[PDB]
């Protein structure tokens, strides 16, 4: 187990964080 | 190097997001993974989002370019506020660890249906001082490259 599964869960946060804009 | 087993733990993840199962990841669906951990990204950051990892340009996310962004993300580590945000997705309860129970319930709400022994055996991976738990300094070890 290398836990990749939850680790693509945790991932998407920073991802989304990454494109976010101000409203 | 990537192995196997590791293609098929990325393969079990492309269809966490890969609702209708029909090979491919939209904003639609990832909208609503992001939506079942409590965020509330827009139409435009989902659009950008996929823009990002859409290597052919067609506007969807299909498992070649899923596997190829994730292993990448896997060599980076995220900000502190990133990590921390994601460790309060799973302690609910916020006592500072994440038990079983509270994993389970995350699996639960993506739409996974996992047994027991499942997920003893995913916070087991992630305990590493034992106690059965997974706290924020263990938490942060599992998100590091
Ligand atoms: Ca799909
Ligand atoms: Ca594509
Ligand atoms: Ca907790
Ligand atoms: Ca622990």
């Amino acid at each position: 187990q290398d836990l990749l599964e939850l680790k693509s869960v945790i991932k998407l946060q920073a991802w989304w964080r990454g494109t976010m804009i101000r409203r | 190097q990537l192995t196997e087993e590791q293609i098929a733990e990325f393969k079990e993840a492309f269809s966490l997001f890969d609702k209708d199962g029909d090979g491919t990841i939209t904003t639609k669906e990832l909208g609503t993974v992001m939506r079942s951990l409590g965020q509330n990204p827009t139409e435009a950051e989902l659009q950008d989002m996929i823009n990002e990892v859409d290597a052919d340009g067609n506007g969807t996310i299909d498992f070649p370019e899923f596997l190829t962004m994730m292993a990448r993300k896997m060599k980076d580590t995220d900000s502190e506020e990133e990590i921390r945000e994601a460790f309060r997705v799973f302690d609910k309860d916020g006592n500072g660890y994440i038990s079983a129970a509270e994993l389970r319930h995350v699996m639960t709400n993506l739409g996974e249906k996992l047994t027991d022994e499942e997920v003893d055996e995913m916070i087991r991976e992630a305990d590493i001082d034992g106690d059965g738990q997974v706290n924020y300094e263990e938490f942060v070890q599992m998100m590091t490259a």
